[PDB]
RNA sequence: GAGAACAGAAAUCUCCAGUAGAACAAAAGGGUAAAAGCCCCCUUGAUUUUGAUUUUCAGUGUGAAUACAAACCAUGAAAGU
RNA sequence: GGUUGCGGCCAUAUCUACCAGAAAGCACCGUUUCCCGUCCGAUCAACUGUAGUUAAGCUGGUAAGAGCCUGACCGAGUAGUGUAGUGGGUGACCAUACGCGAAACUCAGGUGCUGCAAUCU
């Protein structure tokens, strides 16, 4: 059991362009689901980057680090 | 038009070549005593054929030489001509008013001799033409020259007898 | 002793290419090829040198025919406050700045076209840059007109490596030899070591800064000015002509030879 | 993770997805905050195993940069 | 304030992939023959009110913006908002027919046959267990050419009764190597041919 | 790389389909509107008939010829209550998205606006080599666009030329990290504050040190802040406030080079120092608490907030680019005489200073426990405003420079656009990747940069709320990012030892 | 050795057509008239151009094997034959080529009322930028030789295709109109050509989106009378007419793909 | 075609003329001359990896080949290739 | 009208020999510290327009020069080439109606037109 080296391991696999996920933020939140519609693939997404929601309220602060 | 200062002949460049046939060693030393005369490096010529009976290769090396321009060179050209004792054949002009001879043994030109570097010959090759020869070896806008701002070997001759007063024999 | 049917199956290049000013292998490249198909006109800052002079001209090729949209010589800079060396690397940089400037000033980017209609502000004005046959080496002065241009205000696409002070064994540049370069700090170390090594020569070469007493050390400032005032008033300056047209034409007319009568040709050969 | 890219032991074991020592990964690397030259957030990368999950129940893997 | 409002009896038709803009209205011969000096006037302004249709159609397709700055891959910078033309509407022919696909090759046949996956084609650089380096398998500098340079190769013993004993094994190796790439590429020519 | 869908086929026959085309209708009826301001609320003329077809710069025109200022006019925007703003005309604008109809009424706010326009940055002039170090703090000059300083972690700092992207002057008297950089109000001395206690001044014409360093703080230099031009007397030199890690904001006078005042009320690190347009410091310092002094009352702390529950970051106040700005503006020109100077400077603070009646100062406070507080310390004690919505710390926070909107970069990758007045959230600037650590308006309050951790800035417009353009080109983290005063030049800085330069 | 096979897989077919070039061909007799409307045309099309120069014996109605033969040989889809002569004066033959064999064959010949490049003295378009184009006339949808010379003038001049279009590149535009409408048993009316070069300014009713448009005419202008037709066979009109459908994806019923990227199914 | 010690018909150098008559592939009825020829510099990546897309292999079909596209990659001052 | 920069048409523009070119420009020409490249600052690179020259570069004219090019109501609707009325002719072959259609030869001529920008005694 070897790994030649090459120089394919330390190349990006995955990027995404701004506009693309401009497009794909503003998509996630118009999707109106149907419920006779099924989910026969799902597209591969940074959905940790396309998941951003705005939140009216902060969580409260750690006091353990003044006291 | 004779009067003009820009027909005035002089040397563009004086070119000292050395065949030496074999490489090796003996190209070296050729080599190293043609650095000691012109205080430049000398640059080797590639074959262009093969020859067996002239015992060279393909691409191989053959001769070195030096291209001379200025004091230098007009330095170099009154040792050749000192050696030579001012005579000069009418066949050794060219028809383009550039001239050449050969020198037999290097050690005249008062070089010490040293027995590792032996004996070597050389070919001396002078040429000449007047002021705005470039045309023909710029890059832009390259243009030939005029017919009769071209050197001629008449004119080159004379140039000669006035710059060092030597005859030209015509045998 | 060429023959007639040398001649006749002769094959003569384009006139440009004849009397070489012209690489036809680049204008091509420069001119069909677009690195997109969106059909966006290209533009090409066109850089020249004489021995005397610097043209720096902003050029859009037509059908029948290129245009000229802007142009810049050095000898306008005897009106910004340089009168001396007129063709060296700082002056190739203040012709392309002052092309630069004068470009934006009349295209209106810096103090009713389609693109109005769909966007809603002005493009940066992009050109490439021309040399026409010219060395691409390290130090030259066309690339000394790019970094002027490209200080101006033009978007030129370019690397430098090709900029005095480029280091070539790390890829990086010299900031401080560049501004001298700029500020023509060369020339007048030049002038200085002249001044100490060979009074001879600093006698022949830099008359026109003794007769006009300039020292070495108003060099910067008086380019410093010189830019000021390219940027202050970039607008184009006619010459003031002293004769017309017709005086022109006339008194070239008098000197230049008149053709002869065929009738006047054919009682000379008989 | 994303993809299984190279079991060094057997092409069976990598297209099989088997998860040992020395196994090339692909993983989601958006939370690191890469960009290229060219302004591209980079969201996917590679990774070599360095651990035994059958001998000690987690997946443990360095990132090749 | 010229209007940019065109009425047209017939409603011109527009292929915008082609930018082209096509209208069957009458047209006079009266107005448009060389007798008539206005002929130049009626051709401009037809030709200016189906431009200005034209333009109008244009300018109301969607248009596409971007973030990215100059200098980059692509040829659209973010001050440039492009038009986004729609697939042409009218067919035109080919200058060169469709690229046929090509038949099954003997190999081809045999693999489907008998369940043969293709290779993965992963590189072509394997491990030298006798050294510590990893080498190309074939081509430039390949480890299929290490026995010509081999310093030492036994003798095989099948090889003597034979009048080929005298001969290097390496030179033995090169020519089968060579017979076997002659019979790869006749067999390349037949499949060709087939 | 990964992409959007490709349109399907039914998608592909609309798209063949002819477009429709908005035109404006000739039978248009006349629309009845009602002019407010947004600042005062003020009616003007009541409700007036309109053509529908009114463009924007008429419906100016009209406005100027109703408050009769038709002679020199201010451009206007305007918004009409869902509030929608006004792009190009009223009919595109409202009628034709239906939402009112032409018989109902259309109350329309009015706000001013900057006659000049700022185009956005969208290319590098240079990356500009010569630090040794990390890139710590920049600063441009306030007079001109063409002179930037820039201190960094090799104890120097440097001044450089924008117009032909070199340096220009090289500041080596420091002997730790140059903190903190700053330029006068004035333009005349450069006041580098370091991480060995000290604080430099330097004539940046002669690239040379004034006197010796000042000195008299225990710890690192946080913050610097210049007394404002329109508070000092003609004749006068303006003071140098300096806030520091040992909890201690000392005042310094140039005239004689010495220390006046060492106020001394924060018990932990001071975290910055603000000196407000009337005769008012305020601090904000790692005790959770926001110090106001008064410079005209020996330097003694006016007033304690305590609102807080963590580290206060980043303070900013509503004339903070007037403040900064001086007596100059963005057409670079220099006041002749200190009385002019004075005078001038009192009208641009006056501009954002007074106004809706009453003169008022509103500050903004960013802490560490992700939210900021938005206060009016002159006619009250507790905070007008909580702005919340920050899943980490904000790092930084800054007003417009007309005042009306607040800008907030915080650690979660975001930045948030909130209200200036009242402190109501607005929108969200998403697109980066990593912590944002700071921002920075233009002249114009319509264009916003940021630099961040994923080694990128990025310009957003303000008005459409959205990313205008993505910067990279930086090798490491960018720390500090500025936007020149005229808005023709953007500089940065970070961890790569170059400074980018960025033009238009 | 590798630059020629590059140059044959560039020649070689594709699913995606390179932009048709075009060869232009004087015959053995040709005229300055004809030389410099080949010359504006040569300009219209360049950079998919290709000029020769010497006279050629070309009769493309007696023969086609020497147009196959150029064909071949220069992949040039379009030809251009300049001739002249006392029964066809002016005469342009535009040869359209499907798989280096003749596909189709236009004859036309330039009235004398016809202007050139130079007559007009106007500033013009840039080189290399795709034109707009009108045609005026229902036979252009409805007669066959009208339908032909459409097809054949929009697939000449239409150059690179492309999806996205900056504005700035919209400068001129080509107008193919029908000497007035006609009847059957009619000659057939000449066809104006012309170039036009657009300007644009503010119109004050359609907004700052729709600018007012006009006209520039730019040359040159040339009326075509219909010497000669040749037609192609049904069956290669349907081969050039055929379609790769091998880069888009297949329709399949009750399968969407949504804007997250999301394949779905419809159940019912 | 002229000039230069060995060196002559063929070794090496110089000047002028030199539509390619040299050298690369194809069998042009118009291939290439500030080159497509010769030399020098940089790259050894060229079997990269992403794809809801085309085609084909099941008992391992979110895998692999295959077509196409994109992101990259190399070089150049750049246009671009 | 001369010239300079970028061009289109690519010999009406090319080749060989003489003459003229006031001013401006172009070019030859001066130097080698800096950037850069060569055996050779010859080309390339840089500095000064400082020392000079219009001798060359370039443009124009001249030659019953070579080469090349344009109109023909010039050959000529001709040679040639494809059908045909049952046209004859058991015969090798011939006028005819309709289509497609040259060059050799002759007459008349010629040795650059032009777009953009700037400059000129």
């Amino acid at each position: 059991a070897r790994v030649q080296p090459d120089r394919r391991w330390f190349g990006n696999t995955r990027v995404i362009s701004q506009d693309a996920l401009q497009h794909f933020r503003s998509a996630l939140g118009e999707t109106q689901k149907d419920t006779y519609q099924v989910l026969l693939r799902r597209n591969k997404l940074p959905m940790s980057l396309l998941e951003e929601k705005d939140a009216d309220e902060s969580p409260k602060a750690r006091i353990l680090d003044t006291e | 038009k004779a009067q003009n200062p820009m027909r005035d002949l002089k040397i563009e460049k004086l070119v000292l070549n050395i065949s030496v046939g074999e490489s090796g060693d003996r190209l070296t030393r050729a080599s190293k005593v043609l650095e000691q005369l012109s205080g430049q490096t000398p640059v080797q010529s590639k074959a262009r054929y093969t020859v067996r009976t002239f015992g060279i290769r393909r691409n191989e090396k053959i001769a070195v030489h030096v291209t001379v321009r200025g004091p230098k060179a007009e330095e170099i050209l009154e040792r050749g001509l000192k050696v030579k004792e001012y005579q000069l054949r009418d066949r050794n002009f060219s028809a383009t008013g550039n001239f050449g001879f050969g020198i037999d043994e290097h050690i005249d030109l008062g070089i010490k001799y040293d027995p590792s570097i032996g004996i070597f010959g050389m070919d001396f090759y002078v040429v000449m033409n007047r002021p705005g020869a470039r045309v023909t070896r710029r890059k832009r806008c390259k243009g030939t020259v005029g017919n009769s701002h071209k050197t001629t070997k008449e004119d080159t001759v004379s140039w000669f007898k006035q710059k060092y007063d030597a005859d030209v024999l015509d045998k | 002793a060429k023959s007639s049917a040398y001649s006749s199956r002769f094959q003569t290049p384009f006139r440009r290419r004849r009397e070489g000013k012209t690489d036809y292998y680049q204008r091509k490249r420069l001119v069909t090829q677009h690195k997109a198909k969106y059909n966006t006109p290209k533009y090409r800052l066109v850089v020249r040198f004489t021995n005397k002079d610097i043209i720096c001209q902003i050029i859009s090729s037509t059908i029948t025919g290129d245009v000229v949209l802007a142009a810049a010589y050095s000898h306008e800079l005897p009106r910004y406050g340089i009168t001396h060396g007129l063709t060296n690397w700082a002056a190739a940089y203040a012709t392309g700045l002052l092309i630069a400037r004068r470009t934006l000033q009349k295209l209106g980017l810096d103090e009713y076209e389609l693109t109005e209609a769909v966007e809603d502000g002005p493009r940066p004005f992009k050109v490439f840059l021309d040399i026409g046959l010219q060395r691409t080496t390290t130090g030259a002065r066309v690339f000394g007109a790019l970094k002027g241009a490209s200080d101006g205000g033009l978007y030129v696409p370019h690397s430098e490596n090709r900029f005095p002070g480029w280091d070539f064994e790390t890829e990086e540049i010299d900031p401080e030899l560049l501004r001298s370069y700029i500020f023509g700090g060369h020339v007048s170390q030049y002038m200085e070591e002249l001044a100490d090594d060979d009074e001879e020569r600093f006698s022949e070469l830099f008359k026109g800064y003794l007769a006009d007493d300039i020292d070495a050390d108003s060099l910067e400032d008086i380019y410093t000015s010189a830019h000021e005032a390219i940027r202050a008033d970039p607008a184009f300056k006619p010459t003031e002509k002293k004769f017309t047209k017709e005086q022109y034409a006339a008194e070239s007319k008098k000197y230049r030879q008149t053709k002869l009568s065929k009738e006047e040709r054919a009682a000379r050969v008989a | 993770i994303l993809a299984v890219k190279k079991n060094p032991q057997s092409p069976m074991y990598t297209q099989l997805g088997v998860l040992t020592k020395g196994t090339i990964i692909e993983v989601n690397v958006s939370e690191l905050g890469m960009v290229t030259a060219g302004g591209k957030v980079v969201w996917g990368k590679y990774a070599q195993v360095t651990n035994e999950p059958d001998r000690d129940g987690c997946v443990n893997a360095v990132l090749l940069v | 304030n010229l209007p940019v409002t065109v009425e047209k009896p017939i409603p011109v038709v527009y292929d915008l992939g082609n930018l082209a803009a096509f209208d069957s209205n009458v047209l006079d011969k009266n107005d448009l023959d060389s007798s008539n000096a206005r002929r130049e006037e009626k051709i401009k302004s037809l030709t200016r009110d189906n431009v200005q249709l034209l333009i109008n159609q244009l300018l109301s397709l969607p248009m596409k913006t971007t973030t990215e700055s100059v200098g980059g891959t692509g040829g659209q910078s973010s001050v440039m908002t492009l038009l986004q033309l729609p697939d042409p509407t009218t067919d035109l022919p080919r200058e060169k027919p469709l690229p046929k696909a090509k038949a099954m090759t003997k190999w081809e046949k045999f693999a489907a046959k008998k369940g043969i996956k293709p290779k993965e084609r992963a590189g072509k650089m394997i491990y030298d267990e006798a050294s510590g380096e990893w080498v190309p398998k074939w081509g430039y500098k390949g480890a299929n050419k290490k026995l010509d340079d081999q310093w030492l190769v036994e003798v095989d013993d099948k090889v003597k009764g034979t009048d080929n004993e005298l001969i290097d094994p390496r030179t033995l190796n090169r020519a089968e190597r060579k017979r076997l790439v002659k019979k790869n590429e006749k067999q390349q020519r037949r499949n060709m041919k087939n | 790389s990964t992409l959007i869908p490709p349109p399907s086929k039914k998608q592909k026959k609309e798209a063949q389909l002819p477009r429709e085309v908005a035109i404006i209708p000739k039978d248009l009826p006349n629309v009845s509107i009602k002019f407010q301001a947004l600042d005062t609320g003020d009616n003007v003329g009541g409700a007036l008939r309109v053509p529908g077809a009114i463009s924007e710069k008429q419906l100016e025109e009209l406005l100027n010829q109703l408050n009769g200022t038709s002679d020199d006019p201010v451009p206007y925007t305007f918004s009409c209550t869902k509030t929608i703003d006004i792009t190009d005309n009223l009919y595109s604008s409202l009628i034709k998205p239906g939402y009112n109809s032409t018989e109902d009424q259309i109350t329309l706010l009015y706000t001013p606006r900057a006659v000049f326009k700022v185009k956005p940055v969208t290319r590098s002039s240079s990356a500009i080599a010569g630090h040794g170090s990390t890139i710590l703090c920049s600063a441009f000059a306030p007079h001109t666009s063409s002179r930037m300083v820039t201190g960094a972690g090799d104890n120097t700092a440097r001044i450089w030329d924008c117009d032909t992207q070199t340096p220009m002057h090289t500041l080596k008297g420091h002997y730790n990290w140059v903190l903190c950089v700053s330029w006068s109000p004035d333009g005349e001395v450069i006041a580098t504050g370091s991480m060995d206690n000290t604080i430099r001044l330097w004539d940046p014409k002669s690239g040379q040190c004034l006197g010796d360093a000042l000195r008299g703080h225990s710890k690192w230099i946080t913050s610097l802040s210049w007394e404002p031009i329109h508070l000092v007397k003609p004749g006068s030199k303006p003071r140098l406030a300096s806030s520091s890690k040992d909890g201690t904001i000392k005042i310094w006078d140039t005239v004689s080079r010495v220390c006046q005042y060492t106020m001394s009320g924060h018990t932990n690190s001071v975290s910055c120092v603000k000196w407000g347009g009337q005769g008012l410091l305020y601090s904000g310092s790692h005790d959770r608490t926001v110090r106001v002094w008064d410079i005209n009352s020996q330097g003694r702390c006016i007033n304690i907030l305590k609102s807080h529950a963590h580290w206060v970051n980043h303070l900013s106040l509503s004339t903070d680019y007037a403040l900064r700005i001086g007596a100059f503006d963005h057409t670079g020109k220099k006041p002749s005489t200190p009385e002019e100077a004075q005078k001038k400077a009192l009208e641009n603070y006056e501009k954002i200073c007074k106004k809706n009646g009453n003169s008022e100062e509103m500050m903004v406070t960013a802490s560490d426990d992700y939210t900021m507080f938005l206060w009016n310390p002159l006619k009250s004690t507790k905070p007008i405003a909580r702005m919340t919505g920050h899943q980490k710390l904000v790092n930084h926070v800054a007003f417009s420079p007309d005042g009306r909107y607040i800008v907030s970069a915080s650690f979660d990758n975001s930045i948030k656009l909130w209200d200036g007045r009242d402190g109501k959230f607005i929108s969200t600037f998403r697109g980066h990747v990593a912590s944002v650590y700071q921002v920075a308006w233009s002249s114009d309050c319509r264009l916003l940069v940021s630099c961040s951790k994923d080694t990128t800035l990025k310009v957003w417009d303000v008005r459409t709320r959205k990313l205008s353009v993505d910067l990279p080109g930086h090798k490491d983290e960018v720390y500090t990012v500025d936007w020149s005063v005229d808005g023709k030049r953007v500089c940065s800085g970070g961890k790569d030892k170059m400074v980018r330069l960025w033009t238009h | 050795n590798a630059r020629a096979k590059r140059a044959l897989v560039k020649r070689e077919a594709k699913l995606v057509e390179n932009v048709k070039q075009a060869l232009f061909i004087p015959g053995q007799s040709c005229n300055k008239n004809l030389h410099d409307i080949m010359v504006d045309l040569s300009a219209l099309k360049k950079p998919d151009m290709k000029r020769f120069n010497r006279k050629n014996d070309i009769h493309p109605f007696e023969d086609m094997s020497p147009l196959e033969f150029f064909s071949e040989k220069n992949d040039c889809s379009l030809m251009v034959l300049m001739t002249s002569s006392k029964k066809r004066k002016n005469n342009m033959t535009f040869i359209r080529t499907f798989g280096y064999k003749i596909y189709d064959m236009i004859e036309l010949m330039v009235a004398d009322n016809f202007k050139l490049l130079s007559d007009f003295k106007k500033l013009t378009f840039t080189v290399g930028l795709k034109p707009m184009f009108t045609f005026q006339g229902a036979a252009f949808d409805t007669h066959p030789v009208y339908k032909q010379i459409k097809s054949l003038f929009l697939d000449f001049f239409r150059g690179e295709s492309t999806d996205l279009q900056d504005v700035a590149g919209l400068q001129h535009v080509i107008s193919m109109t029908i000497q007035g409408d006609f009847q059957d048993g009619e000659p057939l009316p000449n066809v104006l050509f012309r170039v036009y070069k657009l300007k644009s300014y503010k119109s004050d009713q359609g907004g700052k989106r729709l600018p007012r448009i006009e006209l520039v005419e730019i040359g040159p202008r040339l009326d075509f009378k219909i010497g000669r037709i040749h037609t192609p066979s049904p069956d290669m009109v349907t081969e050039a007419h055929k379609k790769p459908k091998q880069l888009e994806m297949k329709t399949k019923k009750n399968v969407e793909l949504d804007i997250m990227g999301d394949k779905l199914g419809r159940i019912h």
